[PDB]
């Protein structure tokens, strides 16, 4: 039995827009291995699962806590009562969403990565869960969410400035991703700025050298440090 | 708007 | 206890995007009256809710059907079992959507509604309903949701034509819904145009004499039957 | 695409 059958129905739920399933999918394909890692088409999908299921509650999170701020300043203390109630329950998803993602990557698709380009791709994410987590969370928890974003964006730092070339989609991913949270978590402009350049210079510099579909698919990254060094600026 | 990775 | 805060729990979950949620508040407001109806801005709420659950199942259906089509003609059998099992999972759900507002409208908002616009409202909705189980179910029951849904709407017309105006947004909604059953179910193209043509004209002929929000109100469905009058000629 | 009714 090869069931690529779930990764299949995975792509369906991708069509269908049924994001939870296709998680459900491709994270029974990730339980299914022995010593084999994810393709790069699986693991892709499972990270376009994940994104997709927490970027609805993360979209929620955001028009919820509007509200809530709306609300305080008018003192409609009784609509605050609820909408605090509301995002509680938001924040359980999202607290559940990461960790179901969190320990996948502990337990799993880390510690049995191979390639640079995995070890990257998964450092990264754990980076990335972490990073949702400290979006909302408040105290220790946001403490404990920044520190663990703040090493595995290094660790995947390191292993991408070695065996990755600046142009390679996840190395330019991590960049944009790392000045993200420099920028939104740590409020650190001038890092954010800093790291979005040298990453962009960086991969124009070595750039017109590789096939037609490369330049397509790192160009569309490179595009988003652009958008965002722009709207910094 | 400020953006992230699609991965 | 007025628990209104149902109706404001509805509003919040409409803005977070959750629409299983925002059917819930708006069900256990609905179950909660004894001699009372649903206000407008609840009946709509709820309307909202239920459309927005049900949309993203037709919305799904619609693609998983496209893919089998397309999958069976290239003979890849096995993708054909796979997307099958899928149509037949979004297919529960569907039948379990139209189920709970079906039996709300036939135990609960029909029985008990008073006024004219109301009762128009409640029967179009279960036209509605019905509508959406003829856009999938198969033999009998396709048969018995198609007669339903002509009983519905045309209950819904006789009281409509007497006891609300031509501009009615709720009487232009109703012609819109029920031009649409004889065009994609029924699969009379004739018996379509004609009924959103004439409640078009019928709705121009009487139209310059509202204030300027009722305007707003109806020019906007009366957009929706020159949209569909353009697209069928 | 065809278009029904908002409510």
């Amino acid at each position: 039995m090869a069931r690529e059958e779930n990764v299949y129905m995975a792509k369906l739920a991708e069509q269908a827009e049924r994001y939870e399933e296709m998680v459900q999918f491709m994270e029974k394909v990730s339980t299914s291995l022995g010593s084999e890692e994810l393709t790069v088409e699986e693991r892709n999908l499972l990270s376009v699962a994940y994104k997709n299921v927490i970027g609805a509650r993360r979209a929620s999170w955001r028009i919820i806590s509007s509200i809530e701020q709306k609300e305080e300043s008018r003192g409609n203390e009784e609509h605050v009562k609820c909408i605090k109630e509301y995002r509680s329950k938001i924040e359980s998803e999202l607290s559940n969403i990461c960790d179901g993602i969190l320990k996948l990557l502990d337990s799993n698709l880390i510690p049995s990565a191979s390639n640079g380009d995995s070890k990257v791709f998964y450092l990264k994410m754990k980076g990335d869960y972490h990073r949702y987590l400290a979006e909302f969370k408040t105290g220790a928890e946001r403490k404990e969410a920044a520190e663990s974003t703040l090493s595995a964006y290094k660790a995947a730092q390191d292993i991408a400035n070695t065996e990755l070339a600046p142009t390679h989609p996840i190395r330019l991913g991590l960049a944009l991703n790392f000045s993200v949270f420099y920028y939104e978590i740590l409020n650190s402009p001038d890092r954010a700025c800093n790291l979005a350049k040298q990453a962009f210079d960086e991969a124009i510099a070595e750039l017109d050298t590789l096939g037609e579909e490369s330049y397509k698919d790192s160009t569309l990254i490179m595009q988003l440090l652009r958008d965002n060094l722009t709207l910094w600026t | 708007r400020t953006s992230t990775a699609p991965f």
